């Protein structure tokens, strides 16, 4: 249970997938496109 | 016996059980040009089929039967419940194995699909270990599972989650006594009354009909939103009453720690009294992930606290519960400890109101026109007047 | 001559044009995991590519083979024909806002690509009806990130007497912009307090068209309906080194079209969203009471068209504007007068809510599509029964 | 070009596309699911 992460408004881009790896120095961490017209950055390891 | 079975068999040929009272029936179905078969329960009475539980949503069965099989339920082995105990299915659409009291060995209610009935149990079991959760359909005509689910987190302060695969996109936010600001329940409904049993052996959520003219319940569609769907009299369909999330404050941390979402400004997005946004750059570009920081840092004692008032509780992670006090104990208390960096009550209506306590930052917070709670926030003793 | 293309040719082998001011570049490129190759503009100084504009984005390329020439009166592009312009000396020259123009070599382009847009509104471009041509030029969404074919979303005008917008799938109307109030629509949330862009509305003899202007060139600024129909201004500030969604739009279920019923308004304030107006009462109370409000509402005390009175709404996105006539030479007080002189009158509105400036528009019919804010909105003067107001 | 329909929360059901027929039998009404949980009855020939 890693808990890092943050939601914005638009849709998940490459660049913002870059931006998800920021959240831990380890782990697998992605971008999530989410209802709304919202994406999430989440780390799915830490 | 039309209910219940025992040494009989259940073909796809032809035999249904069904409950005590009309409500519910047990059988077999092939949804869409699927040719899939599946065991399950639905709504007896009603034209357009409502299924409220599977037995097997993703181990799909023109031949495929289920009896019993020693101390065990078999279904051919596609799935199976791991002295004559039978089968029976009751008035509220619970398919039981006992022996001919409530000393179930197996329940459907315990094995939960997209729905919750009345008097099933949204919520963990601390003596078996089991949490019961709702995992979404992949659409309408096919009942196997999608990538929703609503579930119970345990936790000292539990709250409810609906994730898409293993990500949080909203939160219920904890048991206030009366509701979850995010199960937005009418509380002066006719028909329904709703339970959060929290004690020593189980955490649920239940709700219980009032009046047996009406149907309810709880579905969590494929699209990923937690319904209420009543069956009146007055009509041939079920009506959303009510759907979560319904805003993007709802969405889990729409906004950055010690910020609140607000559906009545724009940006949405506001600082706590007391706290300035951390990275201005962002902020003016409206990316608000930053958060705020407080602008004048902690001296622990002689510290003061920002009263919040409408406001969703924060991510209760980091909460700690003591129910034997009230307020001004848990200020106190919220004091003493240096990393408190927020208190409120845990139950309102209660005259011992019960203290809550987050160390750590603030999250997933939006406000209310209406309603919420209280959240007394740590600042600087000068900030503190505001 | 880095920037226009003449007798020659341009092909994947190997030329680009590229604007007065580096902003731009026309060229070939393909995406992802396809082999399709497509003609388009994109900023030039962005490593993660933003395409702005694409000639064939219906018709890709098959093989890896294609050519972008002038052929007599024509832009023409072919791969051994695929797309084409139709219509002295002509140049195809593509300008420092990101125009791809043909031009006489010899203001009056002969062909532009700011009027075939794609999903993207660029600044100075124009959203909107050119009333010369008689062309609607709307915003069409891809159907993804990787694919820059045609998708199930479009922002188009509806160029009525009071004109607004519209968010379709397909032909369902999703969603409606509200009507133009002098400095903006509803729908379309600009900051206008932006330090760096402005905004007009034009409605006159050539154009009945929205656009917006960069005032500060160090930003880069569009609109664009992403692959999900969301209407979405990102703003690309020298600061980041990413596109930020300064808006979405719609954004709430009380930005749908008809969340609510007639003579209902949509609240994000209250459980449920609708809400009668005052002097009305739930249409199917058996529905409200389920929260069923299709029905929407119905006026509590019968018209007598003589000696009827209003009830004020405040701050209300005002309603669908299908029926509505506006009279921009008159005033408010002037407007109640007319209203009451036509029992059809339903309800009347300003027309323009910069002061000092006025105006009037009158509906007749059932008031559909409203919803209501904490702040901004407008007055929405509804016509009741002398007893009910 | 057709104009009544209504907007609901949920998504469609099969009750839901004849309730929407039962608009303007006449016309073509279907019934077309949309984004934030909601769904459209509209109505094409008319
Ligand atoms: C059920 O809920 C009602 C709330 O109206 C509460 O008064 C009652 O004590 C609850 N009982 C159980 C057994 O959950
Ligand atoms: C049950 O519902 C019906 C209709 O909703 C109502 O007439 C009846 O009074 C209700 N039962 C009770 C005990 O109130
Ligand atoms: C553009 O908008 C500004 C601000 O309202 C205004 O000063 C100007 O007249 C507008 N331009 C045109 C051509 O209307
Ligand atoms: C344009 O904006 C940038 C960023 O705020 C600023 O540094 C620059 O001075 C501005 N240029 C002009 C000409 O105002
Ligand atoms: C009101 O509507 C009717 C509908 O036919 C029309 O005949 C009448 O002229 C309208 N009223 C006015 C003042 O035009």
């Amino acid at each position: 249970r890693c808990t890092r992460g943050f939601r914005k408004l638009g849709k998940c881009t490459t660049l913002e997938e870059e931006k998800c790896k920021t959240l831990y120095p380890r782990g697998q961490c992605t971008c999530s496109d989410s209802k709304m017209n919202t994406h999430s950055c989440d780390c799915k390891s830490c | 016996n039309t209910l219940s079975s025992t040494e009989s068999l259940t073909i796809s040929n032809n035999r249904t059980l069904v409950s005590p009272g009309d409500v519910f029936e047990l059988g077999f179905f092939t949804p869409g040009s699927s040719s899939r078969w599946y065991l399950g329960i639905w709504y007896k009475k009603l034209s357009e089929r409502t299924y409220v539980w599977v037995a097997n949503r993703d181990n799909p069965l023109s031949t495929g039967t289920l009896k019993i099989s020693g101390n065990n339920l078999v279904l051919r082995s596609i799935w199976s419940t791991n002295s004559p105990v039978v089968a029976e299915l009751l008035a509220n659409g619970n398919f039981v194995m006992r022996d001919s009291a409530s000393g179930f060995l197996w329940q459907s209610f315990d094995y939960p699909t997209d729905t919750l009935l009345p008097e099933m149990k949204l919520g963990y079991d601390l003596k078996t270990g089991r949490n019961r959760f709702l995992t979404s359909s992949r659409n309408s005509d096919d009942p196997s599972s999608g990538d929703y689910s609503y579930k119970l987190e345990p936790r000292r302060l539990p709250e409810f989650y609906l994730l898409q695969g293993d990500v949080r996109e909203h939160r219920s936010g904890p048991w206030n006594g009366i509701q979850f600001s995010g199960i937005p329940e009418d509380q002066k409904s006719s028909y329904m009354v709703y339970n959060f049993t929290e004690n020593s052996e189980e955490v649920a959520y239940t709700f219980r009909m009032t009046n047996n003219s009406f149907y309810s319940r709880l579905t969590i569609n494929s699209e990923g939103y937690l319904e209420r769907l009543t069956w009146a009299p007055s009509s041939g369909a079920w009506n959303v009453f009510w759907s979560s999330p319904n805003h993007q404050c709802d969405m889990y941390r729409m906004c950055g720690p010690y910020s609140y979402c607000d559906v009545n400004t724009s940006p949405s997005c506001n600082c706590i009294q007391g706290f300035n946004p951390g990275n201005v750059q962002q902020w003016a570009l409206r990316n608000q992930i930053s958060g705020c920081k407080r602008r004048t840092r902690l001296s622990c004692n002689g510290d003061g606290f920002t009263r919040m008032k409408n406001i969703k509780l924060p991510d209760t992670r980091m909460a700690i519960v003591d129910r034997s006090i009230g307020l001004k104990e848990c200020e106190k208390r919220c004091l003493s400890d240096c990393n408190c960096t927020a208190f409120a009550n845990a139950d309102i209506r209660n005259r011992v109101t019960g203290c809550v306590i987050w160390t750590g930052e603030l999250e997933d917070m939006r406000n209310y026109a209406e309603g919420g709670q209280d959240l007394y926030v740590r600042l600087a003793a000068a900030d503190s007047r505001l």
